[PDB]
């Protein structure tokens, strides 16, 4: 509820590049930060290399001009060794034309990884088309830039490594470490990859194609029979074992006959510890991939995306929605079956599609997340929900959703596609959001507004109006006047110490109807009264007080009815700005209207 | 119930359900029917006036009564029956109706084989060439207008499904083993009553190869579904014959691709060949779901001994579908097709449309031998041959007022084009 | 209402030969429909009709490629590619469009064969059957082909035709010959007013009859 | 599995009523109509009405209007038809067979024979067929039995037990004047006559009777 879809931040970069299709918080220290845009489909000056993809770095603080490409590879392709023109010399070695460069974009620290999964190259042997994809790390802010390829290895085809595209999903562990999904490693059994900083810089030397990387983690080689499983499609890290080395979840979404499953692999030494499998056939469970604590526990709970799920309406008729399980873990381990499940409203919206930890986006002590449709919404353009986070596991209700306040193109928005959330951009301790929509190349920066919760008491002392017993005057005549008070609690954690409030008291409210109004204020004579207030963090219930008269009329009709007071509050939505242009918020749950009567004996 | 403070104006105590009365001049005012209109309660006051059943349209199921000689025009025979009822409804008065379904002898059928033509069909291919000519005096034992058609798949040509060396874009498979370059979907030959023309085209289809096992059907699956001229369906029984020895490819796999924008559900034919494989992503089940049923396309599976787990399961997530075991050289197709036909013809099931916001919806189904259905099974009727006459009691309630018009859904067996209207009208006012 | 001719009623054909074989119609069995409702059936002997073909043209379960059907709207003919022994019988076609359902008169399909001559043997009525008050006179005309031969009998010089009684056997399974009884019936006391009884078989593996007889008082 | 099962052969006297049935296994009977046609020796085959088992659906060849009647039997799956006042026309085979307005007599059953006659049960009279002279046209000589006067159809021949059948023809019982008459010769080799024993077996069940006339020469 708390994000600023009012008027958020647009980026946007070449068009039909697919700017957006990946999207990272980028920070070298402390505060130089900027928001990383992967875009895959991008021409760059690479010595001729079709659109081999960029990745764009945009500088947070307002500027002149917005976002410009990270320079990690200027150069073309490689040729072959093995005849550089001896007799008909002439070829490449590896091939960057159309290799999808930005499609997963991630930082930790001053490193940043970025990946190729359909960089394709010919080996050095016999003329292949294997497509192993490759990472581009740069280190230390950009000291040093490093290619990755774990998979472009000594086995080559389908059978072995071939075909891995390693880096087709991608996380950094606490530490660093670099985790890859290979969908398709040994005939799309699927492998995760994985190395420290360290060993991939200790083994990095491009005048060799093949890099042999010590201390490599690999999932092993199985037998035929899990052929086509695509281990790695998504990948997720957290601490799911007892120790105190990040975990792996990874994506295995035609696994079991098509039902998916999850992996939870050991950090450690890339042993099986936990699987979770799908409810429905082709659903493409573990297509998405998230893993965060939203209980309280300080324990990692598993988030799965399955968003080909295919429901039944009352009516009967099916229909493709997507559906998010939630596997909450306790102590004892990781239940089984799941905690809770979500399902999308939207046919073909598919909700399952991408998950982000949004860290603790109300500041309320829970860590709450987000889920995009993008398809969801009236006209197909796109949708993220947020979920908040509860005691008793993640919210089943959404605290708000976003959509793109742009008009439908002729193509697909794909709005939400991909997310990068739990971050903090901006001054506020609010965590914000950057919402990917690559089909329109477009990128959205969500900001986490502060928040405001305030109640309001209204009491009315001589609830009976008695028309006869006048004890107050104004004019000559006496009138019989009433106690109207009102009190005021505020409080809010990254708030200003003072909170400006307007305060609106309306007297005989569901006499709205132009006729006679029975009750008026002894200040003003008048029924409705305005006001300002400065309320304290966490002062006292700041209460007014104000005399009411019924009219001196024995001459109005009305003598039945009651006379209805309404007190409604809200943020004084003025002079309000402070470290960065942004107003605070009310915390939706609390009445910012209430409602109270008097009557006529 | 309305035991509970609930009184209210005019068409809301009458708009509370069923028992809630109010006479026009303890526990609750507007609560029963025989604890309310019990104290004091003439029967000329009350306003409880109700919801009808009216048979607007019922041509009688065919009868069989002229005989063996008679032989019934197509668009003579009448299966369901009603086929235009128009219900009133009031908010909480279940108003049911009963339906009856005849399975008749003789309907036209357009079949469309749809094969497998990756390396893996290799021997498939060679024992079909004569499948056209033993198939159609097969399925004439069945039917006096039968038609068929055939078309072949292998793979989405793109990285990494296919291999896109120049010279295995040419020839995927290995140095001796001939094999044409790879495609999406072809459409051999649209539907036609003479299977001599089926023989010489599938004997003139050359054999292709790919790189990854499951294989991209579902890209023709959907295109034989959605071009309606080009393949040649008649509105009549509508049967697809997909047959295959590998897995398939559905929508998420494209990403690997980077096909990542939804197959459309839109035809995309030139010179019957699909020329969006690249550009669309396969179908997810789903899709499929909704475009076969919604263009009466009743699937065979004809798929082999090693992926009979694999496709029981797709079968149980297509409704109106059947699967049976193929042969090492499909030496057993034509049994499996006359197998799979006579589950298909055997069983009915009810399939209802849109409803609004607050309309909900009950079947039971009375079947042969007394075998009845409740739920889910009351829209399910099997072990139904030729000549039987089922019954399906359908009940329809509204929860208050929606629109103030009609909602003119239709409820159709999965296959037939014969539908059955049911008008609704919504009673919101007083009298 | 509706006639169906079968014009042939039998044909020989050499095993190995094709047969057409015809069935024409007083109204055309052309439905709207563009079926043409024209049944063929085949009965062996012994056995009940046996389904062939189903709608002028189409094959029943189980009946090899050899059979196939065509015609126009009321000229129909069944083709069998080469004939064997087990195709021989009455091969009936049906017109199952009007009521009542007509069958053409069936056509008799037998193998061809070398030519043969009977051999004609003739026995006396016995003591036994003399006893009893009746004659008997029995010949029988074994092993030939064509299946077309003609009897007379005679009594002392005359020919005769009352009390003769002839059966026919089918066509033989293992040589396809045919076999005929022929057996002359009078009361004892005409039988011994008369001194010879002779039997004449007139098939045409000769010109002259084949002639056996029978001497009441030769001894 | 798809079967119908007729019942047995039937003698009747000219003027009484008969009731045959058919009996169908295999397959779902109410969604076939039964058809009834008739094969006399020298008529072919004539198609008489058919029935649908579920409901009195009848269709009459006119011919045979109030002459048969067809009726079915649900609950045991048997097809019914009544032959009455009758006479030597009746006296036939008959058949039932499947029928769909689209696939016509596919299956039959076993047949139905109906002999009509004023003839009570009677044995066979057994004659010896020697011959009148010693006059054979090769190596071979024929010798016979007569099978006269008996009542009904059925008759066996066999030439010592059963251990010659080799050159043997039993021919065509036929209508003597309300009774049956058929023969049978058995060609063998001169040598074997009479030096060997020739008998012929003529079983006549319907009226139990084993009858053996050895054929001794003249
Ligand atoms: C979560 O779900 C996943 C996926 O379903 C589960 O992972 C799978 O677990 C099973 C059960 O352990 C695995 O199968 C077994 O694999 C072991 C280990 O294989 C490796 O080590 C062997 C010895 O050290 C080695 O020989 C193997 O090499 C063989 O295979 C390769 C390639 O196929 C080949 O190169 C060689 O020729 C070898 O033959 C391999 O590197 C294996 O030892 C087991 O063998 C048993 O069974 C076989 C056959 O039945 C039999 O021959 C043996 O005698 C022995 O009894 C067995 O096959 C499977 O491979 C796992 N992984 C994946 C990715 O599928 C996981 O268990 C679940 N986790 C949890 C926590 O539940
Ligand atoms: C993850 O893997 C490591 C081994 O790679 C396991 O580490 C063991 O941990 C126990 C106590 O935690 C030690 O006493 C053993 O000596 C360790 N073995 C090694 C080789 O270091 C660990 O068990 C795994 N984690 C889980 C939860 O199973
Ligand atoms: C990239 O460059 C190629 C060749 O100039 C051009 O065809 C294509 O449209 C460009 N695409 C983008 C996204 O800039
Ligand atoms: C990192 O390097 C960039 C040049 O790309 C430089 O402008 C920036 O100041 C550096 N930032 C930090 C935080 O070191
Ligand atoms: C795979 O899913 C099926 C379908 O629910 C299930 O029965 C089976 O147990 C699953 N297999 C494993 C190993 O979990
Ligand atoms: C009180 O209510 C009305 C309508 O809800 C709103 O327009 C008005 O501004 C409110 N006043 C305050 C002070 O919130
Ligand atoms: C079948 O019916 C639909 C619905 O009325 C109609 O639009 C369509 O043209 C028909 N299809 C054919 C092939 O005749
Ligand atoms: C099914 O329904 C019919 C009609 O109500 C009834 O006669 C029959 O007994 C029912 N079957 C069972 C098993 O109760
Ligand atoms: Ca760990
Ligand atoms: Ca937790
Ligand atoms: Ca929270
Ligand atoms: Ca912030
Ligand atoms: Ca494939
Ligand atoms: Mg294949």
């Amino acid at each position: 509820f708390n994000l600023d879809a009012e008027a958020p931040a647009v980026l946007s970069g070449p068009p039909g590049s697919f700017f957006g299709f990946s999207v990272e918080f980028y920070r070298p220290g402390t505060d130089g930060v900027s928001v990383l845009v992967g875009a895959p489909k991008a021409n760059t000056s690479q010595p001729g290399v079709l659109q081999g993809g960029a990745v764009y770095l945009c500088p947070w603080g307002a500027s002149p001009t917005q976002c410009t490409p990270i320079e990690f590879d200027s150069k073309g392709s490689r040729l072959l060794e093995s005849s550089l023109s001896s007799s008909e010399g002439e070829e490449p070695v590896e091939y960057k034309s159309l290799q999808w460069f930005g499609a997963t974009v991630r930082a930790h620290g001053s490193s940043i990884l970025a990946c190729a999964p359909l960089y394709s190259w010919r080996t050095e042997k016999e003329p292949l088309s294997d497509p192993v994809g490759t990472c581009y790390l740069s280190t230390d802010n950009f000291t040093r830039i490093l290619e990755y390829a774990p998979c472009r290895s000594d086995f080559s085809w389908a059978a072995g490594q071939g075909y891995c595209q390693g880096g087709f999903s991608a996380e950094f562990t606490k530490t660093g470490r670099v985790v890859l999904g290979g969908p398709g490693s040994y005939f799309w059994q699927g492998q995760i990859l994985s190395a420290t900083q360290e060993q991939i810089a200790e083994s990095y030397y491009p005048e060799y194609l093949i890099n042999l990387v010590q201390g490599q983690l690999q999932t092993r080689q199985a037998s035929s029979i899990y052929d086509d499983s695509y281990l790695g499609y998504s990948v997720a890290v957290g601490e799911f074992s007892g120790d105190d080395t990040e975990d792996f979840v990874a994506g295995v979404p035609k696994g079991n006959l098509t039902y998916g499953y999850v992996t939870i692999l050991n950090g450690s030494d890339i042993r099986s510890l936990y699987n979770f499998s799908g409810e429905q056939m082709a659903s493409y469970f573990g297509y998405a991939v998230a893993a965060t604590d939203v209980n309280g526990d300080g324990l990692d709970d598993l988030l799965v995306g399955a968003p080909l799920l295919m429901d039944r309406t009352p009516d009967g008729r099916p229909q493709e929605v997507g559906r998010v399980y939630v596997y909450l873990q306790h102590p004892a381990g990781i239940e089984p079956t799941p905690t809770l499940t979500l399902t999308g409203h939207d046919e073909f919206g598919r909700f399952g599609s991408s998950l982000t930890p949004l860290g603790d986006l109300d500041q309320d002590g829970y860590n709450d997340v987000a889920i995009g449709a993008p398809f969801g919404g009236e006209t197909q353009q796109g949708v993220v929900f947020v979920f908040p986070g509860g005691p008793g596991g993640l919210g089943s209700k959404p605290s708000q959703v976003l959509q793109p306040l742009w008009a439908a193109s002729h193509t697909p928005d794909f709005f939400g596609s991909a997310l990068r959330g739990g971050r903090d951009l901006d001054g506020n301790g609010y965590p914000d959001l950057i919402v990917g929509s690559f089909g329109v190349d477009k990128a959205v920066v969500y900001r986490g507004r502060p928040i405001v919760s305030a109640s309001a008491s209204l009491t009315i002392f001589p609830a009976m109006f008695n028309p006869e017993e006048r004890s107050c005057s104004l004019e000559g005549n006496p009138v019989a006047c009433i106690n109207l008070s009102f009190c005021l609690n505020a409080s809010g954690k990254h708030v200003a110490d003072s909170i400006g409030f307007t305060v609106e008291l309306q007297l005989d409210w569901q006499k709205q109807k132009g006729g006679v109004r029975r009750a008026l204020f002894l200040a003003s004579r008048q029924a409705t009264l305005t006001q300002t207030l400065l309320i304290q963090n966490g002062a006292r219930e700041d209460c007014r007080e104000m005399k009411i008269y019924l009219r001196n009329e024995s001459e109005f009709r009305d003598k039945l009815s009651p006379i209805h007071i309404a007190l409604n509050f809200s943020l004084d939505p003025q002079a309000p700005v402070d470290s960065h242009g942004l107003r605070p918020a009310l915390h939706y749950q609390s009445k910012s209207r209430i409602e109270d009567k008097a009557q006529i004996l | 119930r309305c035991l509970k403070a609930n009184a209210k104006s005019c068409g809301e105590c009458i708009q509370a359900g069923p028992n809630c009365g109010w006479c026009t001049n303890t526990s609750a005012r507007c609560d029963d029917l025989e604890a309310l209109k019990k104290k004091g309660c003439p029967p000329d006051d009350i306003e409880n006036p109700r919801g009808s059943k009216d048979i607007k349209k019922n041509k009688n199921v065919t009868n069989r009564s002229k005989g063996t000689a008679e032989k019934l025009k197509p668009e003579d025979i009448h299966q369901i029956q009603p086929q235009q009822l128009v219900l009133r409804l009031r908010s909480g008065e279940p108003q049911t109706f009963t339906l009856k379904f005849k399975r008749a002898e003789d309907y036209p059928i357009d079949l469309y084989y749809l094969m497998d033509l990756s390396y893996s069909m290799k021997d498939d291919l060679e024992n079909v060439k004569s499948l056209g000519t033993d198939l159609m005096n097969e399925m004439r034992r069945i039917t006096s207008d039968f038609r068929i058609g055939f078309g072949s798949f292998v793979e989405k040509t793109v990285m990494p499904y296919i291999s896109t060396t120049p010279a295995k874009l040419r020839n995927p498979c290995t140095s001796e083993q001939n094999c044409t370059t790879p495609f999406s979907y072809k459409n051999v030959l649209s539907l036609t009553n003479k299977g001599e023309v089926f023989n010489e085209l599938v004997g003139k289809q050359r054999i292709s190869g790919n790189l990854d096992s499951p294989e991209g059907g579902f890209d023709a699956i959907m295109q034989v579904a959605v071009c309606g001229s080009l393949i040649g369906w008649r509105n009549v029984t509508r049967l697809l014959v997909f047959s295959t020895d590998a897995g398939f490819h559905f929508a998420g796999d494209g990403k690997l691709g980077g096909i990542v924008l939804p197959n459309d559900g839109q035809c995309h034919l030139e010179n019957n060949m699909y020329t969006m494989s690249h550009y669309y992503d396969y179908p997810s089940i789903a899709h499929l779901v909704q475009k076969l049923s919604e263009n009466n396309i009743q699937t065979i599976f004809a798929v082999t001994e090693e992926f009979q787990p694999v496709y029981k399961e797709l079968k149980n997530l297509i409704p109106k579908s059947a699967v049976g075991t193929l042969s090492a050289n499909s030496s057993n197709v034509i049994q499996l097709i006359i197998d799979a036909y006579n589950s298909l013809s055997s069983e009915v099931i009810l399939e209802n449309g849109k409803l609004s916001e607050g309309v909900t919806i009950s079947y039971k189904s009375y079947c042969k031998n007394g075998v009845n259905g409740t739920g889910e099974n009351g829209r399910k009727c099997s072990n139904i041959s030729i000549g039987d006459e089922v019954q399906f009691e359908i009940s329809i309630t509204s929860n208050k007022c929606p629109k103030k018009d009609s909602d003119s859904f239709k409820i159709r067996p999965l296959g037939f084009t014969e539908e059955v209207e049911v008008i609704l009208q919504y009673i919101c006012e007083c009298e | 209402d509706i006639v169906m001719t079968q014009a042939t009623p039998s044909i020989p054909v050499t095993p190995g030969e094709s047969v057409s074989i015809s069935c024409r119609s007083n109204k055309s069995l052309l439905h709207s429909n563009g079926n043409t409702y024209l049944y063929w059936f085949l009965q062996r002997p012994g056995q009940s009709p046996r389904l062939l073909i189903f709608r002028m043209s189409n094959l029943a379960s189980g009946v090899p490629d050899r059979f196939s059907g065509s015609g126009s709207g009321t000229a129909f003919t069944l083709r069998i590619s080469r004939v064997e022994a087990a195709d021989v019988g009455i091969y009936f076609c049906l017109q199952h469009l009007e009521y009542p359902f007509t069958f053409g008169a069936g056509t008799k399909l037998e193998l061809k064969r070398a030519d043969a001559a009977p051999t004609v043997s003739i026995f006396p009525p016995s003591s036994e059957q003399l006893t009893s008050g009746g004659a008997s006179v029995v010949c029988f005309l074994n092993n030939f082909y064509p299946k077309d031969i003609n009897v007379k009998w005679k009594i002392d010089g005359s020919e005769r035709q009352n009390g003769v009684l002839n059966s026919w056997t089918d066509q033989d399974s293992k040589d396809s010959t045919y076999s005929m009884s022929s057996t002359l019936t009078l009361t004892k006391d005409e039988y011994e007013r008369h001194n010879s009884y002779t039997c004449e078989a007139t098939h045409k593996t000769s010109t002259s009859p084949i002639v056996k007889s029978f001497n009441r008082n030769e001894c | 599995q798809v079967h119908l099962q007729q019942s047995g052969a039937e003698l009747m006297k000219p003027g009484a009523s008969v009731k045959i049935s058919c009996k169908a296994t295999g397959y779902t009977f109410t969604s076939y109509w039964i058809e009834w046609v008739k094969q006399r020796p020298g008529h072919g085959l004539e198609w008489l009405g058919e029935i649908l088992p579920g409901s009195g659906y009848i269709h009459y060849n006119e011919k045979f209007k109030g002459k048969a009647t067809f009726t079915t039997d649900t609950s045991s799956n048997t097809a019914y038809m009544q032959l009455s006042s009758l006479t030597s026309e009746d006296s036939a085979v008959y058949y039932c067979s499947r029928a769909l307005a689209l696939y016509a007599m596919d299956y039959w059953g076993q047949g139905t024979s109906v002999t009509v006659s004023s003839a009570k049960t009677t044995p066979p009279s057994v004659y010896p067929l020697a011959p009148g002279s010693a006059a054979q046209t090769n190596s071979m000589v024929t010798l016979g039995c007569l099978v006269k006067g008996y009542f009904p159809e059925p008759v066996t021949v066999t030439w010592n037990s059963g251990s010659l059948s080799s050159g043997v023809h039993t021919f065509p019982a036929v209508l003597q004047s309300d009774l049956y008459t058929l023969s049978s010769s058995v060609t063998v080799p001169s040598s074997t006559w009479p030096s060997e024993t020739v008998t012929c077996n003529v079983a006549h069940p319907a009226s139990s009777t084993k009858v053996d006339k050895k054929i001794v020469p003249r």
